[PDB]
């Protein structure tokens, strides 16, 4: 063993990092749901006949927990997801649905923004006042910080909400969900750990540096979180800015079509026809970075 | 709880002072574990005991 | 029959944490009482300029502003193992049979063996320690490039609307130069990149003249580190900025002692004091200033030359570094080599 | 310095495979009939106290007998055992069906069922290291399988039995063998039993005389609950030399019962690896 | 094999160089690490390590805890290892405001499931407890490791402190007059068998008392309440069939004088405790008494 | 309540079956109650048929019949003759 | 405060003639009690004749002695005495006093002494009305014995005439081991024994309350189908008095035979003495072995 | 050579996955080297990788 | 409260001590303020930090 003592030298950053490459994706890319099932796995209807259907269209197996030590093990956390037998598309990202009305603006999704319909950056609020960050994220007679709208989601940017019940960490443990399965909506909408980051700009980013980071096991198919210490950190620039990135997607071949023909930044243009449109990616990863090496 | 007074008192070493932003902005925005700011000349500094 | 030729063994090179160009970051001080210490604090006392206002407007009052700063501890540690069939054979023979002393011969290269590794390995957790600390403390680009912009118009704790200029500043620079050597390898646009990155780090205070400079030319004023790709892919970027070097660096590491005074104050009042005798008679001769600083005092006596790879960044003579050959064959990960998210 | 280890030698001569099979057991709980400095192999392990008439209790009985000693040493000529003492800590071989925990208290068993190694008419039949909660388990089990050995003329008992026989621990199920073989049990069983019997036998009808007279007296109002149990129990269905007679039966009886009633612990387990086969253990007399 | 090798005094293992020093010797090579000392070489005291939750961790984070260790019904985290502040909970002698204390200080799902899997079952508390040592190292972490001692005092790396161990008051028992100078200390679950669900008490014994019976005969007289409940369930409540009114298993040795008592602070909370103040650890199984 | 101290090999289905039988109860309405009867005979006939390790039907679409387990001859002669008087 | 003590020294506190000196150097290597640790302690305090009483109770004797500390006798010098308690586990040198042989490979046990034969010897040490009386070290078989006739004489006593009762102790008084005869001095039903016969009469109910049908039976099912010497002699120990077992249940009959354990582990322990050393050497003569000490 | 530094144990489902991905694309992209380009700096890379 | 392990460890000036009543009678019947107290030999002085 040895004693080691480090002591900083500098009034300011005296270091910096930069992301400078990236070189393969490992995780598919894919648009496989998230199965609640394996989420919330205590959950049955209760009527035996209407379980039996509904399990078997969906396509899930009967709740098979020894129920009371095994429960009480789960809920502690627990790793219930067989690997499939083959991978080529390496590890599973799974997608969270948030129910949206079927009127909400496609301008929303055009730029990077809260997937929940309203944004929650508390970098934009007064350090340590948690009655302005609360009512910057929650007061709906109070205009949203970035489209003076109350919202474009009301059931998921409000308390108490479909999506606030189902993705928030707090209600989540009131329900019986299984905590070793990765979610991705957990960020934006664990409104209380948004509170708690609530800090001036310096302890903001330090506190960056060191704890608002990701842990995703990197051998098993599907995303789980990993405990600290046993391997690396994940940087999420998703965690500070409070904010989702729009990826390429239409509602009609023909469009997907156009794009593959088109030219290099083809990708990055948001077209739309009447009723069927493209949103462009911002930033060119999946055409030309991902590939060029 | 930080002895500033022996620090005021005792010799120094002077150094050029680096902070990529002003030194009231890093010191506001909580850059340094213990602060003590002052306006005038404060006494403390004074009474040995 | 079956022939047996030659039989080999891994002829393993060794890596010294001061041989390392990451040590230029650091100023390396062996302390033989540090299990004894358990705080280590550095006070600055700092007052302000100002400027003389017109009629009618508010004045700037004369402000002093002190800060402290704490050290951080990080211990490391790594076992080996000793079966006790070499423990008997390396100390009990008998008869002093031909066999008898070979495995005693071999019970005493076994001990060596796992010594030399430990020690191998406890220079390599050095490297490792120093690393992961000084990531911790290094924010990114877009973070430290929005400070370095938004500099000068702030000049306290920021407003309500400056801090929403930062966070736009925060956001675009986030998304224009997030994987940079992928989006381009335009040779001018990743000189300039790197030369915001060497402008941006504020100067470390302690200042020595006498290390890390280069056999003619002048002084290193920092190291770059990176996986050996990203390295390789940026000397072929700018070799025309990037030349051999022979550098002088530090033998060893500076020993730092407690004087008899030290060893009163520790005794009585569980705090030290460094160079306490520097204090006294500075304090009591009346000079305000003492010439230098307890750790730069405690620094090294010898240099030695090696040989590294530096890179011109706007006047900047800065180090260009890969650990490759540390973490090579380990059971452990290199720092830099990272997984990043995007949702 | 050397350490206070035995000697043991082989009659028999040794090939390389025999040394390299005992190689492999340089932590086993070799047990050993009695403290001597040098023995033959023939008094390691239990292969010399089989036979075809007695069972698991006669060598539980005996396995309680001997010395436990350690492997420490194998070479040409010799193996080196190790005798522990009291509350110093020791290096024992995983051997039973069964995965060890920290924390687990050992006990030594009888076996209940490369390879381990015979020499002539010989073989090394080294004792199951279990915790303690699985033997008194096998030992019940054991028990109970031993008191249904007269109804076994029925389905229902037989079902009965293969339940007793099967047993499930840590992440592990294993079937012990049966004590009726070739349709009768063996002697030491049947006087395990028989002596479980006696013993309630006895108590059932002497208790009350006693109970009664000493209820009268008892001040803890708690056997006069005793008797009030005792008269239930009468209601659900002597010579003084005779008296003195069925009292001295009633306790050797219990005496009899002994070995099976308590087992020793031996060890105390702290490690884990995947090496599993080994623990270090702080031995105990 | 001579007379001058018998008489010969035996050499001191102190002044013998070690295993390390020889090989360096041997060879005349040099090394970083500095192998003429090595840490915990004379210590007597067996010890083992255990990796626990940071949520079970509260009060046991000073030096001086008893470590239980208690089996989950379940395969994965088979055994917690939980302390005797968190069984307190559990225990009937706890007046109510200590109880309101303590569960005040656990609240982590780690000690809500620990009590959870304790209550669960049908067994005894003392058919799924297994006692292992006292505690005296702590490195904090979110999966925290405590070291623990088996068979020896408790103290630091180099003895220069020793440890005491620490029981909260509501669970010390004294049953003489005046002490011995020598008393040995017990752990004692002793079950009530009141109504439906039968409720234990937790208590730890210092008595000069080493024999088991007499031991055994005074904790009969001291619990004949308990005694007379299991007896009146037995008749009350066939088929039910109850084993045990208590349980006594030995963990330590100390002295008469090293007996006082203490508080522990932690977040803010004092509980206040009894301590033994150079504690040898020294652990027998669980004996079963009626 | 005898079917749970009994020893079955494969627990499994002996205590689905057992909790089919345990789940049964008269809803005071003439016409469910002879096929609640008829639910509780199935299990219960497999139970019995289990106990004394007899084949039982495993083909898909059928089931076990409402039979006597290991009556003689004469009583379940008995047995139907005033069954059919009551018919 | 102050550690416990291991080698203790004791001084005779009474002038000592050489004859003393020489029957008290033949005690080396004996097991002696002391009720009081204490680097220097004095004579008075040594063996069982400060406890001897006019309850004269036997079984008052064993419950003192019980709780007494053992140590062994290491050399004697003029009018000095060396005494060391035994740790657990080691191995010692133990003296035998009591004309009870010892076997290589059984357990011993601490009782009051017995007397032997024409009880011809008492040469001991008498110091001015004191005695160094030992205890005496006894293998199980026989310890095992005492209590046990102890505790049925006390049984016995129990609703049975004055002078039945004097002959049921005269003859459960004498007991043969070994091929030497001893008898128990004082068998005196005092409160010591009445809190045994309590236990045991608690312990016998229990045993009988949780005994199943299948334990009760198996004696008779046995008899109907079997015949030997042992069954015969058991069955004519008891009283007088195919089909199907109407019960069979697996799980209770482990659970009840659970219960009856630790109710027969209670019954045991009444007779079950604690063993302090374990044997494994004798000199041939039989006067001293080599013993691991267990305390 | 690319993954060399990403595993020093057994390959994983998701690392060999990502070297499946690496095959199918490099064999894509140089399998007719000299007909696909005459680049002087493509092809000294090409040699010296 | 006082720095007892500096009394113990830093050199003393030895006197001879003048009580009227016993030492421990002083000690016991406070008649000083700050008083520490320890039997045999304490180890803590060692601790040094």
């Amino acid at each position: 063993t040895q004693n080691i003592n480090t002591v900083d030298m500098g009034l300011g950053y005296t270091s910096n990092t930069c992301v400078a490459y990236v070189n393969r994706v490992r995780t598919d890319m894919g648009v496989r749901v998230q199965d609640l099932f394996r989420v919330f796995p205590m959950n049955v209807y209760r009527h035996d006949e209407v379980d039996r259907w509904i399990r078997h269209a969906a396509g899930v197996e009967r709740p098979q927990l020894l129920d009371t030590e095994t429960i009480s093990m789960l809920t502690f956390g627990s790793m219930s997801e067989r690997n499939a037998a083959a991978t080529v598309h390496g590890q599973k990202a799974a997608c969270e649905l948030i129910l949206t009305p079927v009127t909400m603006d496609v301008n929303y999704f055009k730029i990077p923004n809260n997937p929940r319909g309203r944004a929650s950056c508390m970098l934009a609020v007064d350090p340590y006042d948690t009655e302005a960050a609360t009512k910057a994220i929650y007061d709906h007679r109070e205009a949203d910080a970035q489209t003076f709208a109350a919202t474009h989601n009301p059931w998921a940017s409000q308390a108490g909400c479909l999506s606030d019940v189902l993705y928030n960490t707090r209600h989540r443990e009131r329900l019986g969900y299984n905590s070793k399965f990765y979610s991705p909506c957990a960020q934006y909408f664990n409104t209380e750990e948004i509170i708690a980051a609530n800090k001036t700009l310096f302890k903001t980013i330090d506190e960056y540096l060191l704890r608002a980071k990701d842990c995703i096991r990197g051998d098993t198919d599907t995303q789980y979180v990993c405990v600290e210490g046993t391997e690396q950190l994940i940087e999420n620039p998703c965690r500070l800015t409070q904010e989702a990135l729009p990826i390429l997607s239409t509602t009609t071949l023909a469009l997907m079509e156009t794009k593959l023909k088109g030219g290099a930044g083809a990708f990055a243009t948001s077209e739309t026809h009447f009723g069927n449109y493209v949103v462009g990616e911002i930033i060119p990863l999946q055409q030309s970075m991902l590939f060029n090496s | 709880m930080e002895n500033w007074s022996a620090l005021e008192l005792l010799p120094k070493v002077g150094i050029p002072t680096d902070f990529l932003t002003h030194v009231k902005t890093s010191a506001g925005e909580e850059m340094f574990e213990a602060l003590r700011i002052y306006y005038g000349d404060d006494p403390e500094r004074y009474n040995i005991h | 029959f079956e022939a047996i030729f030659g039989t080999f063994c891994n002829r393993l090179e060794w890596v010294y944490f001061l041989t390392s160009g990451l040590a230029a970051a650091a100023h390396a001080i062996k302390f033989h009482d540090l299990n004894k210490l358990t705080t280590g604090k550095m006070l600055f006392h700092v007052q302000v300029p100002r400027v003389a206002s017109g009629a009618g407007l508010p004045t700037s009052r004369q402000t002093t502003i002190m800060v402290t700063k704490y050290s951080e501890k990080s211990p490391i540690t790594i076992p080996f193992e000793l079966s006790a069939a070499c423990l008997t054979y390396l100390r009990e023979t008998f008869e002093g049979t031909i066999l008898d002393k070979i495995l005693n011969v071999e019970a005493m290269h076994t001990v060596l063996r796992a010594l030399k590794n430990t020690a191998d390995a406890m220079e390599r957790g050095l490297i490792h320690s120093f690393l992961q600390t000084l990531l911790r403390k290094a924010p990114p680009y877009f973070v430290v490039q929005t400070l370095v912009e938004n500099a000068t118009l702030a000049r306290q704790a920021l407003n309500r609307i400056q801090r929403s200029n930062i966070l736009q500043s925060f956001k675009a620079k986030m998304l224009a130069t997030l994987f940079l050597l992928n989006r381009t390898r335009d040779r001018d646009y990743v000189l300039k990149f790197l030369t915001r990155l060497a402008e941006a780090a504020t100067d470390s205070i302690l200042d020595n003249p006498t290390t890390y400079t280069t056999s003619s030319g002048a002084k290193i004023s920092g190291v770059m580190v990176s996986t050996a790709n990203v390295m390789q892919i940026i000397m072929s970027l700018l070799s025309s900025h990037i030349t051999k070097e022979t550098v002088s660096a530090p033998a060893t590491y500076g020993n730092f002692v407690l004087s008899p005074e030290n060893a009163v104050t520790a005794i009585s009042y569980h705090s030290i004091l460094a160079d306490f005798n520097s204090y006294k008679a500075h304090l009591t001769s009346g000079q305000p200033h003492l010439p230098n600083d307890s750790l730069s005092q405690a620094g090294a006596h010898s240099l030695t030359p090696l040989s590294m790879d530096v890179i011109r960044l706007g006047e900047k003579t800065v180090i260009m570094e890969n650990l490759r050959r540390v973490y090579k064959n380990t059971d452990t990960k290199d720092p830099l080599e990272r997984n990043v998210d995007l949702t | 310095a050397m350490e206070a280890n035995i000697f043991c030698t082989f009659d028999h001569k040794l090939s390389i495979a025999d040394v390299g099979k005992l190689t492999k057991l340089v932590a086993a709980v070799v047990p050993i009939p009695q403290r001597l400095h040098l023995i033959k192999h023939y008094q390691l392990g239990l292969h010399q106290f089989v036979d075809h008439t007695r069972g698991y209790v006669r060598l539980r009985g005996l396995l309680r007998n001997m010395t436990l000693t350690l492997m420490r040493r194998v070479e040409g000529n010799q193996i080196l055992l190790h005798v522990p003492t009291h509350g110093l800590l020791y290096t024992v071989l995983n051997t039973g069906p069964v995965t060890w925990e920290k924390g687990d208290a050992l006990c030594v068993l009888p076996p209940l069922f490369e390879n381990l190694l015979t020499l002539g008419q010989w073989e090394l039949v080294l004792p199951w290291i279990v915790p303690m909660p699985l033997a008194l388990e096998i030992n019940q089990r054991l028990l109970i399988m031993g008191l249904f050995s007269l109804d076994r003329s029925y389905e229902e008992v037989k079902a009965a039995v293969q339940q007793l026989q099967t047993i499930t621990f840590r992440d592990a199920t294993f079937t012990i063998p049966d004590p009726v073989i070739d349709q009768h049990l063996l002697i030491d069983m049947k006087t395990a039993c028989l002596s479980m019997s006696m013993v309630a036998n006895l108590a059932s009808e002497l208790t009350m005389t006693y109970v009664r007279k000493l209820a009268l007296e008892d001040s803890s109002m708690l056997l006069v609950k005793c008797q009030e149990l005792l008269m239930r129990l009468d209601r659900e269905r002597v010579s003084p030399d005779d008296e003195i007679a069925r009292l001295s039966a009633l306790f050797v009886m219990l005496r009899q019962l002994d070995d099976l009633i308590r087992e020793q612990v031996v060890f105390t387990v702290c490690d884990v690896s995947p090496d599993n086969k080994s623990a270090t253990c702080i031995f105990k007399g | 094999m001579d007379a001058r090798a018998v008489a010969k005094r035996p050499r001191d293992p102190a002044d013998e160089d070690n295993e390390l020093v020889t090989a360096l010797k041997a060879k005349r090579e040099v090394n970083t690490i500095s192998v003429r000392y090595l840490y915990h070489a004379d210590h007597q005291a067996l010890t083992a390590r255990f990796f626990v939750p940071e949520g079970l961790v509260e009060f046991e984070a000073q030096p001086g805890a008893l470590l239980i260790r208690m089996e989950t019904g379940c395969d994965s985290p088979r055994h917690l290892y939980i302390s005797l502040y968190l069984l307190g909970i559990r225990a009937s002698n706890v007046s109510a405001s200590t109880r309101c204390l303590l569960e005040s200080v656990y609240t982590a799902s780690a000690a809500r499931a620990a009590l959870q899997w304790l209550d669960l079952g049908p067994h005894l508390l003392h058919r799924r407890l297994e006692t292992l040592g006292c505690v005296k190292t702590v490195s904090l972490g979110i999966t925290s490791l405590l070291t623990c001692v088996m068979r020896g005092y408790l103290y630091n790396t180099l003895k220069t402190e020793v440890f005491a161990l620490m029981i909260p008051k509501d669970m010390y028992l004294t049953w003489e007059e005046t002490r011995g100078r020598l008393q040995y200390v017990y752990l004692i679950i002793v079950y009530d068998y009141d109504g439906p669900e039968t409720r234990p008490g937790i208590y730890v014994l210092t008595s000069s008392i080493a024999h088991w019976q007499t031991l055994v005969d005074v904790a009969r007289g001291k619990f004949a309440r308990e005694r007379c409940s299991f007896v009146n369930r037995r008749i009350t409540r066939p088929r039910q069939i109850p084993l045990c009114t208590g349980v006594i298993q030995k963990l330590g040795w100390c002295l008469a004088d090293d007996i006082h008592t203490s508080f522990l602070v932690h977040k803010e909370l004092k509980l206040s405790v009894v301590r033994l103040d150079n504690f040898s650890v020294e652990l027998g199984d669980f004996r079963e008494f009626v | 309540r005898r079917g749970y101290t009994y020893p079955f090999g494969d627990r499994g289905k002996a205590r689905d079956h057992l909790a089919v039988l345990d789940r049964t109860e008269f809803d005071t309405d003439v016409r469910h109650d002879a096929e609640i009867v008829e639910r509780a005979l199935v299990s219960a006939v497999i139970l019995a048929k289990m106990s004394v390790r007899e084949t039982l039907v495993t083909a898909i679409g059928q089931t076990e019949p409402i039979a006597f387990v290991h009556l003689k001859d004469t009583e379940v002669q008995r047995i139907e003759e005033n069954l059919e008087g009551v018919r």
